[PDB]
């Protein structure tokens, strides 16, 4: 009722084999494109699904074994032999970057519209892809710390200012998936090890601060020993000109007793509406209000395992991909969210917070 | 390191 | 520490 | 090195 739930595309319907519909081969940097690396008789290829053009599919052979699209532009990044990276504008045919890293890339993701992020066995790096220095290697941000040892790296996120960063690894510990995050402040050149499976940097407009957002970091964890889930929201880098500060928030994330090996797989936030969308691997969607941390809604949108996710619809929602190749989207209903909070949550104060932030009806 | 996210 | 987490 | 993709 308080959300719209839709299917963006069925990847099996486009002829993609199940062996490629997983974290190894399918990437989702934004709601604009899905990229599937495929292989056939020794030859690699890319299927680029353009969600902004009726799920139009571009199919091309390539020499690399990993490929991602830019969040908005027709710019493809391709990798071979671990270390060799080339980045091309598909429209102009221009080569934007061509370099070899010192160590194999084991994870990458666009951090912003300008900057591509890389994680190796021991290092975390970024590339200013559009600066025109075609052969310049990625710059070292920081060495990986011991807390990410023996993990599979599954995310790398940054704030828009590109001075706060988080790298997420998971490991299996006593038959449960534990999450480890290296949080890095570029300004202080210091890292901090925290427990968490998911992370994002976002912004919130608080009363008193005019049109200037404050920055918050949102992270979700599931304690591998107790099973207890926890969402936390905390401010970073407060501009002293702004009188209103974000007060730290902590909320429970509920996991049923029989979802033993489940954990948070993704978190996206609507800045405009102040809504946190948290998805689990088993396909449970959780909504929280950003200002207060209040739990709004919990449901299950799929019984198939989710492996990746991205912002949806001008970053006001979340889209995800499951192992059956279904690309699913959730966003709040702008007409029904305030009535739901008012009538179903019986929370007049929260209803007003949401209505006022979003310019929404119902209050 | 196994592919944990896809288990 | 960097942050209260 | 050869282009990893030919456009």
């Amino acid at each position: 009722l308080p959300i719209e739930f839709t299917e963006l595309v069925d990847l099996m319907s486009l002829g993609i084999s199940p062996q490629f519909l997983d974290f190894r081969s399918t990437t989702f940097e934004s709601d604009h494109f899905v990229t599937v690396r495929e292989t056939k008789d020794g030859t690699n290829s890319v299927a680029i699904v353009d969600l902004a053009k009726g799920n139009e599919v571009t199919r091309k052979n390539m020499g690399g074994d990993s490929a991602i699209m830019h969040p908005s532009q027709m710019v493809i990044s391709v990798r071979a032999n671990g270390t060799i990276v080339q980045i091309f504008n598909l429209e102009t045919k221009s080569k934007l970057k061509s370099f070899t890293l010192d160590e194999p890339v084991i994870f990458w993701r666009w951090l912003s519209e300008t900057t591509l992020g890389f994680v190796t066995a021991r290092s975390i790096l970024t590339s200013n892809v559009f600066d025109g220095n075609v052969n310049a290697k990625p710059q070292l941000l920081t060495l990986r710390h011991a807390n990410l040892n023996n993990t599979q790296i599954i995310n790398f996120v940054a704030n828009k200012n590109l001075d706060w960063f988080a790298v997420v690894g998971i490991l299996q510990e006593n038959g449960r998936i534990a999450g480890r995050i290296q949080l890095f402040s570029k300004q202080r050149n210091i890292s901090q090890a925290i427990d968490g499976h998911v992370a994002i940097f976002t912004n919130i407009l608080l009363e008193g601060n005019g049109s200037t957002p404050v920055q918050v970091f949102v992270t979700g964890n599931r304690n591998a020993t107790t099973g207890a889930g926890e969402l936390r929201i905390i401010e970073i880098d407060h501009d002293a000109s702004l009188p209103s500060q974000y007060q730290k928030e902590t909320t429970d994330i509920f996991f049923p007793p029989d979802a033993t090996n489940d954990f948070p797989i993704a978190v996206q936030v609507s800045e405009k509406y102040g809504i946190i969308y948290l998805l689990t691997k088993y396909g449970f969607i959780h909504l929280y209000e950003l200002e207060t941390g209040t739990n709004l809604f919990v449901n299950r949108i799929t019984a198939e395992s989710v492996f990746t996710a991205a912002p949806y619809n001008h970053e006001n929602g979340i889209a995800c991909i499951n192992k059956k190749g279904q690309v699913l989207a959730v966003e709040i209903s702008t007409s029904q969210i305030v009535p739901y909070i008012l009538n179903k949550l019986s929370n007049v104060a929260l209803a007003l917070i949401v209505a006022t932030r979003g310019g929404l009806p119902g209050a | 390191i196994p592919d944990l996210i896809d288990l």
